[PDB]
RNA sequence: GACCAGGC
DNA sequence: AAGTACTTGAGCTT
DNA sequence: AAGCTCAAGTACTTAAGCCTGGTCA
């Protein structure tokens, strides 16, 4: 039977801890919100952001500058990359002028009706002919609102008995994000098991397409970076298996035959090894393999390498990821296998891809023939939890791709006006930023 | 025990005769604007279901 | 918030009965039974006031907006 | 139950491939084996070549981590056994055929 | 019901009376049989041989299945002899 | 050579089109272009026995 | 197309091939040296006082029940100690294929619940 | 989507979730029940698992459900057979808990799933990711503090309490069976007498409760803020209610209650407040 | 059982076992159309009954050896009405929607079920009171303001 | 409301001489009838005041 | 019955929007009115009158 | 609410029954010997691959609830009123259920006796894919309190598998209170529009 | 008007 | 998603 | 050849009554 501590009580009120919190239960319930928006920029390797805005790679455009040598050459060439991001505390300089600046508190962005926010900045790398000249420069993006009790709030380790001094609740959790004078917070979402294959059966599946049955395999996978894809797997009537994607609110279908073979080079031998194995005995499987190795040949008459699979891929391909018309579609072949299929295994993944989509399509033969129980997707052993601070570094590592695809569009417009355009111009370049709209934080 | 919410003094309004709507010159919607009550599809057939219609109409 | 002049059933004065009350509890180390009963509290009524309440206020006066830091 | 040891190799003698079942090669084809010394681990990589196919090999960098392998060679009319050091390599067979065919780079 | 209209319910019946004189184990006699019956139903197991293919069917024991179901080794040949193939 | 209807050259790894096909005596991969003779063999049996997931019965819905 | 690193293996060791005699092939753990043992089972041995267990794996890199279908082909040292030949004992070139394939792996073990200390009224 | 599923014990509470249209929808996360926002370093998982005696996934190719399979996070690392799966998903799992083999954190699942029939396609596998749920036990061939996740959950044996478990039965145990609620459902007092969805009412209201917002209030710009003039630390306590520390907030107040039919306004919901309470400052507000 | 098939020598490999899998399941064997199968109820209440899934009347009338073909009630209404008319469909909705009332131990005057049941049939048919039925009243103001 | 989900509404507010006055000269604060329970089938209730008699003594 | 316009925003709803949906006009404004002379308030027992 | 120190007695007396209880109806429906016992692994296998229907779970479940069923009016009728303590009139909760001003027999009975069977769509407990009715029982169990079926009460409480399970069966009561007054709310403005 | 709340 | 009523096409009979 | 019931397949609509507020484009 506990007590009512009335003593040890009133030394609390009365003199408020100096050293850590009295109530560690307290402040370790909020910990998933807090360790995910400190996940962004910590971390040994750079967190979400320094290594998400590394994915992006590069954007290419063209001047068309003749040289004078029909002429296939395009002329010199432009290429706009991010290096990293980087986020400074909540700053308040005076006016104008950019005197020495002072620290922002909270107590004084609740009172004022404005959000709280420490400013962000890119260092943006702007490079021509491919590395020859390069120009390094740091830009603004603008006010972003940041999580209170954590890394880029300087309310972060304080003793409770100093966050009475700056006006605070004294055991004050924060966890949240303060707009324009509201709260604001994310809630967490539950999503799919990533990196785990799932057997589903739904009836959705059937209505895609003529004969496609209602099995099906699905996967969601995630990068490095939490940026998350979607690949599934269809079962034709017929022996057909599909692979499928989701583009851009796009949807794909591509047979499987022809990525197996397009990750590394091999022949059919190995793969009747690596989905049937040993089980040679069993008449279930060999048929459906069959129909299965037979529909690629006889479909698409001349297709004797590797290679001459991804050109295919690049033809159809190129239109809609809008590669650069320098890259021959040997590479674009080579950019979908890096930026759709089963992505959280890398881009030196190919050998291993090679393994893990066999073991898919083993396991839905073997959902198809019954042996094993399609996984019930209403149920929480699938399942986990999406994040606050990881759905809020997402979205940024988006709003950078839309930033630099409109500098792109910008510089694109300038051309077929057909001003004079210079591309060793730094004075150019900052030209060129402020014609943009440049504001990610708003 | 514990309070809550749902003091009557939130809860509770009478008529509509402030201002009116302005397409259908109809009790305007309420409370905070002092508006009116509705009456409805069910409401609607507790009066003609006693055969009472003068106070229906 | 703060001690109540008058226990709400009962109608007796328990309002100033609870300094005194800590003092007994601090001084002479007593448990919660003998303190309250020997200030003269007798009805479970009159107990309920002095034994489980919270000064909160302790935690409001520390916020003054009327002096320095 | 009890078996003695005759003798145990150090050093590169045989080695061991894995290509399919039932593989074999012509009479001739001959196998050229080469050898890295990567930190305290023995690294190995296989180079075969015939008239008209290629063979080659490697040693799985994960496996060779945890797993050491050796050929026995066993005298049952005796208690006795004779053990090599073997590298297992990962092997597949190319056919000079077709290993260069190859469509052009978009058919647009 | 009333919201519907529908012709075709989800799970209709039929009601049926009997006469007196008819036994409990006559009731077991008249219907149990004139029922849908698949040949799914008297089926083991099918082998599949194959350019050509070959059908073998394992059926039951006649005496067992001509008790319950109530076919019998005639019909039985005459329905597999035409609308199957 | 033969697994189950597959059969597959022993120098490149394609799949072999139909034998009966393949009007000379000899069948040929379309990439290692290595030989062989026509009949080795008769089509095998392709023994085939299935599940006992589909069908209602009697004894099974017993035993 | 040699990599980084790689020097060809000039000199390679002797092979001596042929109830007849067996080959076979031995998984240890990488951190055993095996220039140092003496004995071997036919179950559980240890090696330098500490425990392993000895699996008959034949059955995954072969059948046991039907020939020709093993996993592994065995490279021996050709006439001339600088390459390799696939090893045969056939009269006939048909590739050696192992009588038998070992693993010898670590064991664990697990300590008894004091259900005294623990199954507390 | 609704029904209250058994594979979710210990993680989400089963009493607490608001009725009308959410019902079932909303969860809360049982308070015991964390989060993981690190990458653990699965570095050096591989090199143990092939001295456990997994055969190399490179090479020796083989496949099938009639055998295990071993993964780590989405590759593919061996297969070894089932009895052997077990061996090692039992070992693994003890040189995690002890702490002397290196690079192996006590936060990876180890997932078994042994092979059965028509059951769930097999395997083991090695969580090491962001957002997982995570949730303590009670380790038994030891005794000491382990965790369990949602998918190594379903197939091992968690006794609730140390009186019932089996021999040779139990391989966990619960460090206490309040666990497996919610926060504020350890706040209602004898919350097992009750009927569950007078539970769940409950939940529900003891948000809505006049309280005690916060002691900045002079500070805060917020719009509508309800506070109680004077709060009671209850007497029929939750231990539970002294580590999160609720007295900072006290919520209600004490009262003499009888329960009797006298008055005749009383009935069905209806109460009666004595007239001497609320003058002399029972249930005040601002 | 045994017989064999033959086919082109020039062939594809084609599904064959789930081919027989699919003709096994059509296999009408013997159908007396529209019936599915028996089940002899309890002699509740005194009442001596057979119940079949399925609505034939054509064919239940030749058993009459047997089952007394006066006393063969339906669940159905339209199959009732397709035979017996008008009167016995109208007859059989209330008996259908009292003994909805009946296992819930409710209780609801035969005089509201009278109306409905005659508020459908005053076409000769039976009717909904969906859109569908509401079509042929004579006043627009009711049905413009349904759906 | 009780922490057991007794939700109730204030009814009236009884005058102090009209309370039935306990043998010790305690008038109650909370009079709440009885009939509510053998529905509501909260025991926890009747359990948690004994604990808070007991406790207060 | 109208081509997009920038395929989302909404469309504004047309007169025959006005009159031919979930409330429409005809069951809102008709079929039931807001009324002058009504109030609404909390119930609670009198077993007196 | 009490019972006297004799009715007691009783209770644990017929509840000690219910022990082996679920075995039996284990044992009618997978066809074996009446006595093989609760682990024997042929039962097991049976146990097993009846599991993977709805159809034959559906039966099972409905084999099961007759008995446990049965056990309860064998408690009830034995224990109360014989068993209270304090008789009625000068019980009230008895009066309160006797004379129909509030409650009833069932809702007095789940207070001074016990609980008895819980009930999910006719069914028993829902199975977990691994046999484990949740995460504390071992797998495919023959027991009855596997079903959910609870010996405890509201007045003494109830252990924690058994509040566990009272939780689905108090949220598929609000899901349906849900779900059925829009339903039947929707009809009748069909009828009343048409018949207005 | 669109999204979260909340009451019977 | 559940369900109805409406509508277009190629086989089949005079 | 041409007619007309045949069949599957392609569009189209509704889905309980209230009251409170809350922020926002
Ligand atoms: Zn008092
Ligand atoms: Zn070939």
């Amino acid at each position: 039977t506990a007590d009512f501590r009335t003593l040890e009580r009133e030394s609390r009120f009365i003199n408020p801890p100096k050293d850590k919190s009295a109530f560690p239960l307290l402040q370790e319930a909020v910990q998933p919100h807090i360790g995910s928006f400190n996940a962004l920029t910590e971390g040994p390797d750079g967190g979400l952001l320094n290594l998400g805005v590394k994915d992006i790679g590069e954007k290419v455009i063209f001047d068309g500058k003749p040289l004078n040598s029909n002429s296939g050459y395009l002329g010199n060439k432009l290429s706009v990359s991010v290096e990293q991001v980087s986020i400074a505390k909540p700053m308040s300089n005076d006016g104008v002028s950019s005197a020495v600046e002072r620290k922002v508190y909270p107590s004084e962005s609740r009172q004022r009706l404005t959000s709280y926010r420490g400013k962000l900045l890119l260092k943006l790398k702007w490079s021509v002919n491919n590395g020859e000249e390069n120009l390094f420069e740091v830009r603004d993006c603008g006010g972003l609102p940041v999580m209170l009790q954590s890394n880029r709030c300087h309310l972060n380790k304080m003793s409770p008995y100093e966050l009475v001094q700056h006006k605070e609740e004294s055991d004050e959790i924060g966890g949240y994000f303060i707009v324009n004078g509201i709260e604001k917070l994310i809630r967490m979402l539950i999503v799919q098991r990533r990196n785990h294959p799932m057997a589903i059966i739904r009836p959705s599946f059937a209505n895609r397409g003529a004969s496609y049955s209602h099995y099906g395999i699905q996967i969601r996978s995630v990068r490095p970076d939490q940026t998350s894809q979607t690949n599934v797997l269809h079962y034709l009537n017929d022996g057909q298996v599909t692979f499928r994607f989701s583009w851009r609110k796009n949807e794909y279908l591509v047979p499987v035959v022809m990525i197996l073979k397009a990750l590394c080079h091999t022949s059919d031998r190995e793969i009747f090894d690596g989905i049937i194995g040993n089980d040679v005995k069993d008449s279930f499987l060999t048929d459906r393999l069959e129909l299965l190795l037979r529909g690629f040949k006889k479909r698409y008459p001349h297709l004797q390498n590797r290679t001459q699979v991804l050109q295919y891929l690049g033809d159809k391909f190129r239109v809609v990821f809008q590669a650069s018309p320098d890259q021959s579609d040997l590479e674009v072949g080579q950019e979908v296998l890096d930026r759709i299929v089963l992505v959280h295994l890398g881009k030196d993944g190919s050998q291993d891809k090679f393994r893990m989509l066999l073991f898919m399509i083993r396991k839905l033969y073997s959902l198809v023939a019954g042996e094993c129980s399609p996984d019930n997707p209403d149920a929480t052993q699938h399942q986990e939890v999406l994040l606050g601070g990881f759905l809020y570094g997402m979205i940024l590592k988006e709003k950078i791709d839309e930033y630099l695809q409109n500098i792109i569009a910008q510089v694109r417009m300038d051309i077929n006006r057909g001003m004079a355009i210079n591309f060793k111009d730094k004075r150019y370049m900052s030209r060129v930023l402020m014609r943009v709209n440049e504001n990610i934080g708003s | 025990y514990q309070r809550l919410r749902h003091m009557v003094n939130d809860k509770f309004q009478v008529r509509s005769t402030g201002p009116v709507n302005s397409l259908t010159m109809q009790p305007v919607k309420g409370r905070k604007r002092h508006g009116g009550i509705r009456v409805g599809e069910m409401e609607r057939d507790a009066l003609i279901g006693h055969g009472t219609s003068f106070l229906l109409q | 918030m703060i001690v109540p002049v008058r226990c709400f059933s009962c109608g007796k004065v328990v309002g100033d009965k609870w300094e005194s009350y800590l003092n007994l509890l601090q001084e002479d180390e007593l448990d919660e039974g003998t303190a309250l009963s020997r200030l003269g509290l007798k009805r479970y009524c009159c107990r309920r006031m002095i034994l489980t309440h919270v000064d909160l206020i302790e935690k409001f006066l520390r916020y003054n907006p009327l002096e320095k830091r | 139950s009890e078996i003695e040891i005759e003798s145990v190799q150090d050093q590169p003698s045989v080695a061991v491939g894995s290509f399919f079942k039932g593989f074999r090669a012509p009479s001739d084809t001959t196998f050229d084996l080469y050898k890295k010394k990567k930190s305290e681990k023995d690294e190995f990589v296989l180079h075969g070549e015939n008239e008209r196919l290629e063979y080659e090999g490697y040693t799985d960098s994960s496996s060779q981590a945890s797993n050491q392998y050796v050929v026995g060679l066993f005298n049952p009319e005796k208690k006795s056994i004779q053990l090599y050091k073997a590298p297992v390599l990962v092997s597949k067979v190319v056919s000079k055929s077709s290993k260069n065919l190859r469509g052009p780079k978009i058919k647009s | 019901i009333v919201m519907t209209a529908s012709a075709a319910i989800k799970t209709p019946q039929m009601t049926l009376p009997i006469w007196n004189d008819v036994s409990d184990e006559q009731a077991d006699t008249f219907c149990k049989s004139i029922s849908k019956v698949l040949l799914s139903e008297v089926i083991d197991k099918v082998i599949v041989t194959e350019r050509s293919y070959v059908i073998h069917m394992r059926f039951f024991d006649n005496n067992e299945y001509s008790e319950e179901y109530d076919v019998s080794k005639e019909e039985l040949q005459n329905v597999i002899s035409n609308q199957f193939i | 050579s033969v697994v189950g209807s597959l059969i597959f050259c022993l120098d490149c790894g394609d799949l072999l089109e139909n034998p009966n096909a393949v009007l000379g005596s000899n069948v040929e991969c379309s990439q290692c272009k290595a030989i062989y003779p026509k009949s080795q063999f008769s089509n095998l049996k392709v023994v085939t026995t299935t599940a006992d997931d589909a069908f209602p019965s009697s004894l099974r819905a017993k035993k | 197309s040699i990599p980084d690193g790689f020097k060809k293996c000039k000199h390679l060791k002797n092979f001596p091939l042929n109830k007849q005699q067996q080959v076979w092939l031995i998984k240890f753990p990488s951190n055993v040296d095996i220039s140092k043992l003496k004995s071997l089972p036919v179950t559980t041995m240890t090696i330098d006082k500490h425990d392993y267990k000895i699996m008959d794996d034949t059955d995954i890199e072969s059948s046991l029940t039907q020939d020709n279908l093993s996993n592994m082909t065995l490279l021996v040292p050709s006439e001339s100690k600088e390459s390799l030949k696939i090893a045969s004992t056939a009269k006939d070139n048909a590739p050696l294929q192992f009588d038998k394939v070992f693993s010898v792996s670590e064991t664990a073990k697990i300590p008894a619940i004091d259900y005294s200390k623990v199954r507390v009224p | 989507v609704r029904k209250l599923l058994p594979e979710s014990w210990g993680f989400l509470c089963p009493v607490h979730t608001p009725d009308g249209s959410p019902c079932g929808l909303l969860n809360h996360f049982a308070h015991k029940c964390r989060i993981s926002t690190q990458q653990s370093d699965v570095s050096r998982i591989p090199s143990i698992l092939y001295s456990l005696g997994v055969a190399p996934a490179s090479h020796t190719f083989a496949a099938g459900p009639s055998l295990c399979c071993v993964q780590i996070d989405g590759k593919i690392i061996g297969w070894v057979s089932h009895e052997q799966g077990k061996i090692i998903a039992d070992t693994l799992r003890y040189w995690k808990v002890e702490g002397k083999t290196p690079g192996l954190p006590i936060d990876l699942e180890i997932g078994y799933v042994p092979p059965s029939t028509r059951g769930q396609y097999p395997g083991l596998y090695l969580f090491g990711g962001h957002s997982r749920m995570l949730r303590p036990v009670r380790y038994l061939p030891l005794d000491k503090e382990d965790i369990v996740g949602p998918f190594e959950q379903v197939y091992m044996n968690i006794a609730v309490t140390p009186q019932e478990i089996q021999n040779n039965v139990h391989t966990h145990v619960e460090f206490t069976p309040t666990n497996i609620l919610s926060i504020l459902a350890n706040l209602t007092p004898f919350s097992d007498f009750n009927q569950s969805p007078r539970n769940m009412y409950q939940c529900q209201m003891g948000k809505q409760t006049m309280g005690t917002p916060g002691v900045a209030l002079c500070h805060r710009s917020d719009n509508k803020l309800y506070r109680l003039q004077t709060g009671q630390t209850p007497i029929v306590k939750a231990n539970l209610y002294d580590d999160y520390g609720m007295d900072n907030f006290p919520n209600g107040f004490n009262a003499v209650v009888a329960v009797i039919s006298y008055t005749g306004y009383d009935m069905d919901d209806a109460m009666i407040i004595n007239k001497s309470a609320d003058e002399r400052g029972f249930g005040y507000g601002t | 059982c045994e017989f064999k098939l033959e086919l082109a020598a020039d062939t594809e490999k084609l599904l064959m076992v789930n081919i027989v899998e699919e003709i096994c399941r059509k296999s009408i064997i013997r159908q007396i159309p529209h019936i599915d199968r028996c089940v002899h109820p309890e002699p509740e209440n005194g009442k001596r009954v057979l119940v079949t899934e399925g609505v034939n009347f054509q064919a239940m009338w030749d058993q009459e050896a047997f089952i007394d073909v006066d006393g063969i009630t339906s669940n159905d209404v339209a199959a009732v009405l397709k035979t017996y008319g008008v009167e016995a469909a109208r007859n059989t909705i209330v008996n259908e929607i009292n003994n909805v009332f009946s296992r819930y131990a409710i209780s609801v005057s035969f005089r509201h079920l009278d109306l409905i049941a005659d508020m459908m049939t005053r076409q000769g048919t039976y009717l909904a009171f969906n859109r569908q039925g509401m079509e042929t009243s004579t006043s627009s103001f009711m049905k413009m303001s349904y759906e | 409301s009780s922490r057991h989900g007794q939700k109730g509404v204030c009814s009236r507010k009884w005058p102090t001489i009209d309370m039935p006055f306990s043998e010790t000269g305690i008038q109650p604060d909370i009079i709440i009838n009885p009939h509510a329970f053998p529905s509501r089938m909260t025991i926890g209730m009747f359990v948690e005041s004994l604990a808070g008699k007991a406790g207060a003594l | 019955k109208a081509q997009g316009r920038t395929s989302g925003k909404v469309p504004i709803p047309g007169v025959k929007q006005a009159l031919e949906k979930k409330e429409g006009l005809f069951r809102k404004h008709m079929m039931g009115k807001r009324v002058n002379y009504a109030a609404r308030s909390v119930i609670s027992p009198d077993p007196n009158i | 609410l009490r019972l006297t120190a004799e009715g007691n007695k009783w209770r644990t007396d017929i509840l000690k029954t219910s022990v082996d209880t679920g075995r039996e109806a284990a044992a009618e429906v997978t066809n074996l010997d009446k006595d093989t016992p609760a682990d024997d692994p042929e039962l097991l296998k049976r146990l097993q691959e009846i599991l993977r229907d709805n159809n034959k779970s559906g039966i099972l479940d409905a084999v099961t609830s007759s008995k446990v069923n049965a056990i309860t009016s064998q408690v009830v009728s034995k224990c109360v009123p014989d068993g209270t303590m304090k008789k009625f009139p000068c019980n009230s909760m008895q009066a309160m259920a006797l004379s129909g001003a509030k409650g009833s027999n069932v809702n007095v009975s789940q207070i001074m006796c016990l609980l008895g069977q819980q009930a999910l769509e006719g069914r028993r407990v829902p199975v977990m894919v691994s046999g484990k009715t949740l995460p504390s029982f071992k797998p495919y169990e023959t027991d009855a309190m596997a079903g959910g079926y609870v010996k405890g009460r509201f007045y003494s409480g109830i252990k924690p598998q058994e509040y566990y399970f009272h939780c689905m069966a108090g949220r598929e009561g609000l899901i349906d209170t849900a779900v059925k007054t829009s339903r039947s709310g929707y009809l009748q403005r069909c009828l009343t529009k048409q018949l207005e």
